[PDB]
């Protein structure tokens, strides 16, 4: 009765990380022995947890986030990190207990001319607290005056394009992420290694 | 409401250069991503640089880098690409994408490099 990681990492389009995915994973038995020895996840870096330990552990639920970044923002998707990414689109708590899982998706998610389908939000009244997710599109007051709703001088649509275009330098490619996230409640631990 | 009107192509001798502009209208060009392409009969369209929202950090392709420089006019709510330089193979189609909810595509600007004498 394996849990359904497949639908996660071999899903044909991901999230924006403004409005980015998660999958409940529960009453299930999950090898991520597999998947941290595959060589195709370039970034595997866990937090609070050994990642070869994984397969003797058991949890109430599993969470699994999935979204689409550019290259120079994977190193964001970490405890204690600042940027437009971490600050207002994604945020780890600073005592994460989970895994951070990417790899180069060039090959799906860019487009000749651009895939401009991947956004991101740029500003924000603040930032978000861990695992908040946003995805309003209200018109962000930049200065003094308020906005009502129309953008103007000081007055911003949040959210913009990647554009991902293949001939993008690696720090401009896209990378698929997906962040798992290990819960021990009262309630009995459903998901367990092999 | 919102479009991209270019200008500024047309015939340059290898070694010269010339200034496309890509003038908006309906929206401030600083608020928004903008990519440069170009595209050259029988070769696919051929990403040339970008230039960031709400900023200056601009990018390139190794094919122009050096050569060719994006800026802003906010007053002209205009963005230009400077064009250094040129060589016979920079010759094609160039145009200016900009995404404001979906993207807009400028009509396209004709840059034709020639080599040679006329005597
Ligand atoms: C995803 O697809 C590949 C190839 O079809 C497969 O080997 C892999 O087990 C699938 N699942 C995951 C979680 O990678």
């Amino acid at each position: 009765n394996l849990c359904p990681f497949g639908e996660v990492f071999n899903a044909t389009r991901f999230a924006s990380v403004y409005a980015w995915n998660r999958k409940r994973i529960s009453n299930c038995v999950a090898d991520y022995s597999v998947l941290y020895n595959s060589a195709s996840f370039s970034t595997f870096k866990c937090y609070g947890v050994s990642p070869t330990k994984l397969n003797d552990l058991c949890f109430t639920n599993v969470y699994a986030d999935s979204f689409v970044i550019r290259g120079d923002e994977v190193r964001q998707i970490a405890p204690g990190q600042t940027g437009k990414i971490a600050d207002y689109n994604y945020k780890l708590p600073d005592d994460f207990t989970g895994c951070v899982i990417a790899w180069n998706s060039n090959n799906l998610d860019s487009k000749v001319g651009g895939n401009y389908n991947y956004l991101y939000r740029l500003f924000r009244k603040s930032n978000l607290k861990p695992f908040e997710r946003d995805i309003s599109t209200e018109i962000y007051q930049a200065g003094s005056t308020p906005c009502n709703g129309v953008e103007g001088f000081n007055c911003y649509f949040p959210l913009q394009s990647y554009g991902f275009q293949p001939t993008n330098g690696v720090g401009y490619q896209p990378y698929r992420v997906v962040v798992l996230s290990f819960e021990l409640l009262h309630a009995p631990a459903t998901v367990c290694g092999p | 409401q919102v479009q991209l009107v270019e200008s500024g192509g047309g015939l340059v001798q290898a070694g010269g250069s010339l200034r496309l502009s890509c003038a908006a209208s309906g929206f401030p060009v600083y608020s928004w991503n903008m990519w440069w392409y170009r595209q050259a009969p029988g070769k696919e369209r051929e990403w040339v640089a970008a230039i960031e929202s709400h900023g200056d950090s601009t990018r390139y392709a190794d094919s122009v880098k050096g050569r060719f420089t994006i800026s802003r006019d906010n007053a002209k709510n205009t963005v230009y690409l400077q064009m250094n330089s040129l060589k016979p193979e920079d010759t094609a189609v160039y145009y200016c994408y900009v995404w404001v909810g979906h993207t807009y595509y400028g009509q396209g600007t004709q840059v034709t490099v020639s080599a040679g004498r006329a005597g």
